[PDB]
RNA sequence: GAGGGAACCCACU
């Protein structure tokens, strides 16, 4: 998962934007059911393992079983399927988390729950939605053309646009050295 | 066979709130105890949540086939 | 009616058909007169 | 109204705090706004944007 | 020069004797690119480091530079050139007395203030506009406070007390227009009264306040429904029609004049003009001197609004949040000279550039009369008496009333008027007509999903039609 | 049985205002009192004008509301007199209005200023302020102008209408060294001291007292001329129980219908 | 002509069916009212 | 226009001083010491005689239509 | 006559809108989904539509004139898709950007500020006060934060209650110094700039913008998140009410005297501004002397003018930042500031130290006139008064020229207000 | 093809206005136009054009 | 006798003063 | 993208018609994607 | 046009009672009184007398909008006691003040006016 | 208990 996490994000922004809190969640988890984090929990690490597995399971946004379905659904849940797996680790959930067996099975609940109530409503009219996105921020909007012009410039698609540049990357020392640049 | 989605969406809740108020406010059978409420939307509000309303929702797929899902079929934890 | 010419300020007695002209002073522009109506203010 | 006084004025019903510069035209009170031409019998060049002249001379 | 100016009444000497003395110039704008200014004539003394020793002209005040509504502005330099230009439009929206003969003249729009101050923080510009003869606002006694949350984004809260005393009452004036006019042998259209036995085409309104000429008479309150010219035209039983002129749709007030004459063409012509008191009220739009726009969100009574300790409680309360973001600085200053000059008896000079005149002075001449030098003040609670843990910016500021009334703006539709062509409501609350459900509001919807509510204004309460 | 024992010191009384001090008593009691001090001492003032002519330059509700605003004397009549909403007649007998009348005509080439002293009232007991100092203005006359109107004066408080506001300047204060710290001072070095300052003048503010309440209140009650500032006073407290008595009865009667 | 009552934003098509006057509305002035709930507005006796 | 009744903030009778204000000031009074002699001690009243302008001298200019 | 008055069940009776009535309230340019929104009516007594004040930012709505539109739904179905789909609660969280777009507002973010501070103590009658104004209160007086001497309870502990549910969230205040979170005490704030809620109680921290506005992961999105759009409602309407009362008691003004600097602040952003007019002297004077060296991809003037624009921007900031902090922590320009409410903090620099260099097309003051940008200068005047540097702040008033090149800068942003509306809307309507 | 807006009906709201209104100068340049050089405050407007006062919106 | 500085305003105004005795404000017209 | 020493991975362009036509379809969807982001974020503001 | 006539802050109309009081069944010993066209005076001053009452544990008003005209006014008390009697002897206590407070303006009116 | 259009100008957010 984590040599999945950087080919999708050579950069190392580790900044998601994920439907279900789990931090929060775990957090709350611990003010619900009165965790004390100096303890030792109820907790066994395979009740973790087992229980992220059936969660996963059951957080479905692709249905069917056919193979192209079972990829379709890998795909569209990759980030929170890592993400869950790297937030309720048996390690994590053992050392950094504490919780004992009741909160563990009420966070697997709320993850559902928060998950079922995070998948796009069909009939939601998301075009105009996305319009009414992009067009709002515009109200409040080198010699490189940006703001108002740039986004005209990009939605009409412009043969000429008022600045085209590059941004040439160079392969090997000479991006290093300053003489063969 | 029923690929649609088990919870009942927020625009089907509305249209289900609506159309269910409106056979209300033309006398349609009540079927909650209604410990006495005049309106009928407050009606079609409390039937959803005994999921007691007796209309079924034709979801149309993209194909033309659709599927029919009881209100009581589906899920309105929204 | 009763129509204070515009200038002169004297009253003049105006009925349909006739003219708007002031006879003391032949001027055309004339006003009518406050009402006897009862109308009620509050002082406030 | 020209040359009248105020007292003059205010016999006359007007007002000697009114400037004038208007006209009464159907009753209405118009009031002529300046209009800004270029300057004529003058010589400004510019250079046309994008166009077949780099640069004109206009009189 | 200056001497013989201070006698201009008895000497005849005037500004085109300085013309011909050869001391002020005329310059045009290629000339000026050819002349060195001077802003001052502090500009020609010698500096230890000069900037130039070769000024051609002095410029005589540079407060010449605005035009005659931004010298109203109290120290415009202050201020952020937003709100000058703002308030420069909005000097031209206050009310006051716009001409002294306005008891004269029928103008189809007129306001008329009950009680017009000059300010009391001026300019020296302010006198050559005849600003204190024919003034447009009053002072008020303005708390810049959080009080209530009733005037936070731009509202004020107004002093119900002093709006019963008189404080920003105005008149507005509507004047009609009517004339017998001769549209050929047939239609003849005459001020009689009009009797229901014989004329069609009514509004079915009582024409009882009519006189028997036809016209109504001063002093007859007049309502939205009501007659005020009864006009009749002669058709080739109904042999007339009734086009009687009617007052403007929720409009009260009384009949201040009715004016008969003859027009150019000879025919019989009259114009009335109605006058409706119209008192502030939540939601009429009053305005600073700079650019300190807002609507009166709440009125409160004198034992309810803020007092100080001399039981001064101010006239507005504006909120604090309208200044920061704005940087209306002339605001605070304002404030504070008209503060100084109601304690001294002054009038303040609030001349843009003019050294002699800043907030350190006008700080120490206020700490002078037994206030603080800074404005505020210790305001109690009007509700509890408790004081005020802050203290409150609290002084004479030059407020104006302006134009824009709630009353003259507030619209309403059931059902009434539809279009001719297209069946759809009408054009502005003039004629009854319906707002515009436009496309972005249908986008809107669309993005809502709100398809029901959609097929509601564009299908059922514009048009419908089988 | 946990009533104040407040207790009253005039510190100043003249004909136009009373300065004093009231002590022991709760802030509510002292703010409530001048809250009805400003808005509910009921006081005569015009309320209904019929105008029969108006020639001069001012229209007739601006007349109306100058004439409104004039105070009448309502010294021992007002207590008398009943409101019109609690009177039996049609509208505006003389136990619930006083009538005013005035009539003036301009025929000379001076000014003529209609003043407060031209309101002829049928009752003696009520007349305008000034005609008991100048006269209050109410219009100026050209010559070939007239007024000629009629006029009554119904009883009211302040709540209804300012005119009805016996009070100029009800000055207010309590802790004026600022011992309670009700206001936080930023720079208490930059603040004038009060008139019922105690402290010496090297001092700004009084040292911090965390035990203490708002326990003595300071009054100036200024008189626009309706009312002496005495009976402003009095009447005040006369309402304020009379309201107190009047809720204590809805609350009695509402207890046992309960 | 025809395509001129049809064609603009004044039009027929964009005037008159993507968006139109309605009946069952009223405009005016808003004021601050911090005593109101966030899903509640206050609304004038006379339009109501 | 002519001066008011009432001061707006107070409530003070102003009515019955702005005559005694100008032949105070045409008495060589100077302003503050005019308010000073009227008993206006509050800064709401004294720009109440302070800022007035009265049109209403003006205003009798214009010969009477009725 | 009452045989048109009688009424058979099945007809329809045209009654007149009253309370509770759902309308879809709308106010030009209808620029998203939440510039229409559902409300439930409330008659009051004047002639306004009274609004409250945390949906005026959706609206964009101010009340300096702003007129609105109320549509109200006619059937039974059209009313329960406003009530069930476009109410104000279910538009709290935009779609737009995952984040809220009610948020605490002016006086109410100011006194929330002010409110939640460590040293806020209210008294027994204050807090009875402020608790008849809690519309999701259990009846329950909290034990106070102090006992003795005097029962005091603070301001948090009234948030607290005003927090609705078991709410957890974590943020810092603006003025959180950055070293604190790696220092001694990153668990007890000395400043109290650290926000902690835990089981929907204020423990520490001083809320603002950062926590209570419509930013992302702040305390209004988290109890829209766990709690749902009705407590979050009844959360929103119980800030307003108990903050306003609150301020009543405390109170909020802005002076003449917050605008007023130090002395020695004074000296020192003198000094700045001298000091930096003597760098652009000696920028003048290096290029005058062909010694600016002129950086690859530019002209000479280009940077030139980039060099003297770095300067002065430098001295701007400068000079702004010493002036703003100086600030007490009694200033009022401070206190709407560092609650976000409302001012940047180049409004305390321009009001305070310094407006800065005005500039017109982002280039500063052009050579209107023969290589002058007044007649006030000589020829070639590139220095930082001749070519719009405004070195006086707002409480100083402007020069002339300065003020000649302000209303230049602004007339600027006035333009290009009203000539990007028409663009911007060509663009919003192509993209729908 | 007549230029329009020439004669106004002269503002007679207050006297500011009366007097605004008779000191007003127009460019006759359409105002959708999205280039910004006639609507900037040019230099040469010093002492004579006001440099505050000028509508809002398009013109 | 040149202007002293402190009699700058004074005399600047009584110019500008004489300026709008005579011009007046919609001389142009 | 063809000379000696130039990264052919990561130089790219803002020329969106450009990269349509050197690299296709898919190429020019994120590079329109890139260019919006940009767009939209120099101010610090964020859309989904 | 939508302007209230001012007799409505204090005259109650036909059908409208001055004072109602309901349960706050939120906690014992807890009511709620809605007194019409009244204002801050009555209720500032019953929530501070009240307030001084030691059997009574909570005493507050409010104001629900200052367009209206009523008051409410939350008092709860030891379960010893009851609110009903803890509002009376609060109006009781403020008419006994108000009646001492008027005695002795009086004497200090007269023994000021005969000096 | 409902009888004009259009052009233009000004203003408002
Ligand atoms: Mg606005
Ligand atoms: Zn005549
Ligand atoms: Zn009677
Ligand atoms: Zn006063």
């Amino acid at each position: 998962d984590r040599e999945v996490l950087r080919v999708i994000f050579p950069t190392g922004d580790s900044k998601v934007v994920l439907p279900c809190n789990l931090l929060r969640m775990i957090w709350n988890a611990q003010k619900i059911f009165h965790i004390n984090p100096r303890l030792p929990s109820d907790l066994h690490p395979i009740k973790v393992v087992e229980g992220v597995k059936e969660l996963s399971k059951k957080l479905v946004i692709v249905n069917g079983d056919d193979p192209l379905s079972r990829q379709a659904q890998e795909n569209a849940t990759l980030l929170f399927n890592i993400h869950l797996r790297s937030t309720l680790c048996s390690r994590r959930m053992a050392e950094e988390f504490r919780l004992s067996g009741e909160a563990f099975d009420w966070l697997l609940g709320e993850i559902e729950s928060k998950f079922n109530q995070a998948i796009a409503h069909p009939g939601e009219m998301v075009g105009a939605l996305a319009a009414q996105s992009l067009g709002e921020p515009a109200t409040q909007m080198k010699n490189v053309t940006l703001g108002v012009p740039r986004l005209k410039e990009l939605i009409n698609i412009s043969k000429k646009p008022k600045t085209p540049s590059l941004t040439v990357f160079l392969l090997g020392q000479s991006a290093r050295d300053a003489e063969r640049a | 066979k029923r690929i649609t989605t088990p919870y009942m969406t927020k625009y089907e809740r509305a249209r289900v709130l609506g159309t269910r108020a409106l056979q209300i406010a033309m006398c349609a059978p009540v079927m909650v105890e209604l410990e006495g409420e005049t309106d009928p939307l407050l009606i079609a509000m409390k039937e959803l949540k005994a999921r007691k309303i007796p209309i079924i929702i034709r979801r149309y797929l993209p194909d033309g086939s659709y599927e029919d899902w009881g209100v009581d079929e589906l899920i309105i934890s929204d | 009616m009763i129509y204070i010419c515009g200038e002169c300020h004297t009253e003049n007695e105006i009925k349909s058909r006739d003219p708007i002209r002031c006879r003391e002073c032949g001027y055309r522009i004339m006003y009518k007169k406050r009402t006897k109506r009862l109308v009620v203010f509050d002082a406030r | 109204l020209n040359g009248l006084t105020d007292r003059d004025l205010c016999e006359l019903n007007e007002c000697p705090l009114d400037p004038g510069g208007y006209f009464i035209i159907n009753g209405s009170e118009k009031v002529l706004i300046a209009q800004e031409k270029m300057a004529t019998n003058t010589v400004y060049v510019f250079a046309k944007k994008d166009s077949k002249y780099a640069y004109t001379g206009e009189c | 020069h200056i001497d013989q100016l201070k006698e201009r009444e008895y000497n005849n000497y005037s500004w085109q004797d300085l013309v011909a003395s050869g001391v002020v110039e005329y310059i045009d704008t290629l000339e000026e690119e050819t002349v060195m200014l001077a802003m001052t004539p502090d500009d020609l003394q010698e500096k230890e480091v000069a900037y130039c020793s070769t000024y051609t002209h002095c410029e005589i005040h540079p407060s010449m530079i605005l035009g005659v509504c931004a010298s109203i502005i109290p120290f415009p330099d202050h201020n952020q050139s937003p709100r000058n230009t703002y308030q420069s439009a909005m000097g031209k929206q206050a009310m006051g007395v716009y001409i002294t003969n306005f008891h004269v003249r029928m103008d189809t729009l007129a306001h008329v203030l009950y009680y017009p101050q000059k300010p009391l923080v001026t300019t020296r510009s302010m006198e050559y506009l005849r600003f204190r003869e024919l003034p447009a606002g009053i002072n008020s006694i303005v708390a810049i406070a959080s009080y209530t949350g009733y005037n936070q984004e731009d509202s004020v809260i107004m002093n119900r007390s002093a709006v019963d005393r008189g404080f920003f009452r105005s008149v507005f004036y509507r004047s009609y227009k009517e004339q017998e006019s001769k549209k050929g042998f047939d239609q003849e259209e005459v001020f009689e009264k009009p009797t229901r036995e014989t004329c069609q085409g009514m509004r079915h309104a009582i024409y009882d306040k009519l006189d028997d000429d036809g016209l109504i008479a001063p002093g007859v309150r007049v309502s939205g429904d009501d007659v005020i010219i009864g006009k009749t035209v002669t058709l080739p039983r109904y042999t007339k029609r009734d086009c009687s002129t009617f007052l403007r749709t929720s409009e009260t007030g009384i009949v201040d004049q009715v004016m008969v004459t003859l027009n150019q063409e000879g025919y019989k012509f009259c114009k009335i003009r109605v006058r409706s008191v119209r008192i502030p009220q939540i939601g009429d739009k009053f305005a600073s001197r700079h650019g300190q726009k807002g609507t009166c969100g709440i009125q409160y009574r004198q034992e309810d609004m803020p007092f100080t300790c001399e039981g001064i409680t101010p006239d507005i309360i504006i909120n604090p949040h309208a200044i920061p973001s704005r940087m209306t600085i002339g605001h605070l200053i304002e404030c504070l000279q008209g503060k100084v000059s109601a304690n001294k008896g002054e009038i303040g000079d609030a001349t843009p550039f003019n050294d002699a005149v800043n907030v350190q002075k006008i700080s120490n001449l206020l700490s002078d009369y037994g206030y603080h030098l800074r404005g505020n003040e210790v305001l109690y609670n009007g509700f509890t008496g408790r004081k005020i843990t802050s203290q409150i910016f609290i002084g004479p500021t030059y407020y104006q009333r302006l134009k824009h009334m709630v009353d003259d703006k507030i619209h309403s539709r059931a059902r009434g008027p539809i279009q001719i062509l297209n069946r759809q409501p009408m054009e502005g609350r003039s004629r009854d007509g319906g707002l515009r459900f436009g496309e972005m509001e249908r986008d809107c919807q669309i993005a809502h999903g709100a398809a029901q509510f959609l097929r509601e204004r564009l299908f059922e309460a514009s048009d419908p039609y089988q | 049985p946990y009533a104040n024992q407040p207790t009253v010191r005039i510190t100043e009384l003249t004909d136009e205002n009373v300065k004093f001090i009231i002590e022991n008593t709760d802030l509510a009691v002292a703010n409530s009192i001048r809250r009805v001090f400003i808005a509910e001492v009921p006081i005569i003032a015009i309320d209904w004008v019929q105008i029969d002519a108006n020639s001069s330059v001012l229209h007739d509700e601006f007349i109306a509301h100058r004439l409104g605003l004039i105070p009448l004397t309502s010294d021992d009549i007002v207590d008398k007199l009943q409101y019109s909403r609690d009177c039996t007649c049609e509208e505006f007998c003389p136990e619930c209005s006083v009538e005013f009348t005035l009539d003036v005509r301009c025929n000379e080439d001076q000014t003529r200023h209609v003043t407060s002293r031209d309101l002829i009232s049928n009752s003696p007991r009520v007349i305008p302020v000034t005609s008991r100092q100048d006269d209050i203005l109410i219009v100026k006359l050209r010559k070939g102008q007239e007024l000629r109107l009629r006029a009554y004066a119904k009883k009211g408080f302040g709540k209804e209408h300012a005119k009805w506001n016996p009070t100029a300047g009800v000055a207010f204060e309590y802790d004026p060294d600022n011992a309670l710290r009700h206001t936080v001072y930023p720079k208490p070095e930059e603040w004038p001291k009060s008139e019922y300052s105690e402290l010496d003048e090297d001092e700004s503010q009084a040292p911090y007292d965390p035990n203490g309440k708002p326990e003595r209140f300071y009054y100036n009650v200024e008189s626009c001329g309706s009312l002496r500032p005495e009976t402003i006073v009095l009447s005040a407290l006369s309402g304020l129980k009379k309201k107190l008595s009047d809720l204590q009865t809805q609350l009695s009667h509402e207890i046992q219908s309960d | 002509s025809l395509k001129q009552r049809l064609k603009g934003k004044e039009g027929r098509v964009r005037g008159n069916l993507m968006g139109k006057r309605v009946d069952f509305s009223a405009r005016t002035v808003i004021t601050p009212d911090p005593n109101l709930s966030i899903d509640q507005v206050g609304v004038p006796r006379s339009i109501a | 226009m002519i001066i008011p009744v009432r001061c707006f903030t107070c409530g003070k009778i102003v009515g019955n001083k702005w005559e005694a204000y100008l032949g105070l000031l045409q008495a060589e009074y100077t302003e503050g010491d005019a308010l000073d002699a009227l008993g206006l001690k509050r800064y709401c009243c004294r720009r109440m005689l302070l800022a007035h302008v009265d049109l209403i001298e003006k205003l009798l200019n214009y010969a009477p239509l009725e | 006559k009452p045989s048109d008055l009688h009424l058979q069940t099945g007809y329809k009776v045209e009654r007149h809108m009253c309370d509770g009535d759902i309308v879809i309230f709308n106010r030009q340019p209808t620029l998203h989904k939440m510039s229409m929104m559902g409300h439930r009516v409330r008659i009051l007594p004047w002639s306004t539509f009274r609004l409250n004040l945390s949906v005026t930012t959706p609206y964009n709505a101010d009340f300096d004139g702003d007129e609105m539109n109320l549509h109200l739904p006619q059937s039974l179905e059209t009313r329960a898709e406003i009530q069930e789909l476009a109410m104000v609660p279910r538009m709290i969280v935009t779609p737009q950007s995952n984040r809220p777009v009610m948020g605490i507002v002016q006086d109410t973010l100011t006194a929330v500020r002010k409110f939640t501070k460590r040293d806020v103590f209210l008294e027994r009658g204050e807090v009875m006060n402020l608790l008849m104004f809690l519309s999701t209160w259990d009846g329950k007086v909290p034990q106070p934060a102090i006992l003795k001497p005097r029962p005091l309870w603070t301001g948090k502990q009234i948030f607290s209650l005003i927090i609705p549910g078991h709410i957890n969230c974590i943020r810092t205040h603006s003025t959180h110094p950055d070293d604190e979170d790696s220092g001694p005490y990153k668990h007890i704030s000395p400043g109290d700039t650290k926000v902690v809620v835990e089981n929907g109680e204020l423990i520490m921290g001083i809320l603002c913008k950062k926590s209570l506005g419509t930013s992302a992961g702040s305390l209004v999105h988290i109890s829209y998140l766990e709690m749902g759009h009705d407590i979050t409602r009844l959360f929103y309407s119980n800030i307003q009410t108990v903050i306003n009362n609150w301020l009543l008691i405390e109170g909020h003004t802005i002076g003449i005297g917050d605008s007023i600097a130090d002395s020695k602040t004074y000296q020192d952003i003198q000094n700045t501004i001298k000091k930096a007019k003597q760098d652009v002297i000696e920028v003048i004077e290096k290029a005058h002397n062909n010694e600016l060296e002129p950086t690859p991809g530019n002209t000479l003037r280009q940077t030139f003018e980039n060099q003297v624009n770095r300067i002065l921007n430098d001295a701007r900031d400068k000079t702004g930042s010493s002036a703003q902090k100086s600030l007490s922590e009694y200033n009022n320009f401070k206190s709407m500031v560092v609650s976000g409410a409302k001012g940047s903090k180049i409004n305390i620099s321009q009001v305070i130290a310094v407006v800065g260099q005005q500039n017109v097309e982002g280039k500063r003051i052009p050579f209107g006139f023969k290589h002058r940008t007044l007649p006030h200068f000589i020829k070639d005047d590139y220095g930082p008064e001749s070519r719009g540097f405004v070195e006086n702040s707002y409480l100083a008033g402007l020069t002339p020229t300065e003020f000649f090149f302000h209303a230049m800068g602004g007339r600027e942003g006035l333009i290009d207000t009203a000539v990007k509306t028409a663009e911007t809307g060509y663009i919003q309507r192509r993209l729908i | 093809q007549a230029r329009a807006g020439v004669s106004q009906v002269l503002n007679r709201l207050t006297f500011a206005s009366t007097l605004s209104h008779l000191r007003r100068l127009n460019s006759p340049i359409g105002r959708d136009g999205k280039l910004a050089k006639p609507r900037q405050l040019h230099n040469t407007l010093w002492g004579m054009v006001c440099p505050a006062e000028t509508p809002e919106g398009h013109a | 006798d040149e202007i002293t500085p402190d009699l700058w305003q004074e005399a600047c105004w009584i110019v500008i003063s004489s300026y709008f005795d005579e011009k007046g404000l919609v001389r142009q017209q | 993208l063809s000379e000696k020493d130039v990264d052919p991975v990561r130089t790219t362009s803002n020329d969106i018609v450009e990269i349509f036509t050197v690299l296709g379809i898919e190429a020019v969807r994120k590079a329109l994607e890139r260019e919006l982001y940009h767009v939209i974020s120099f101010d610090g503001s964020y859309v989904n | 046009m939508n302007a209230p006539p001012a007799f409505e802050s204090f005259l109650l109309f036909e059908g409208e009672k001055k004072i109602t009081i309901n349960k706050d069944t939120k906690v014992p010993n807890a009511c709620l009184f809605t007194i019409n066209k009244e204002d801050h005076t009555l209720g500032n001053i019953i929530k501070s007398q009240l307030l001084k009452d030691p059997q009574v544990l909570f005493a507050g008003y409010k104001v629900p909008h200052p367009l209206e005209h009523k008051i409410i006014i939350r008092v709860q008390t030891t379960p010893d006691y009851s609110p009903q009697e803890a509002f009376t002897n609060a109006i009781t206590d403020l008419i006994s003040e108000l009646s001492l407070l008027e005695e002795r303006f009086r004497v200090a009116i007269k023994d000021k006016q005969e000096g």
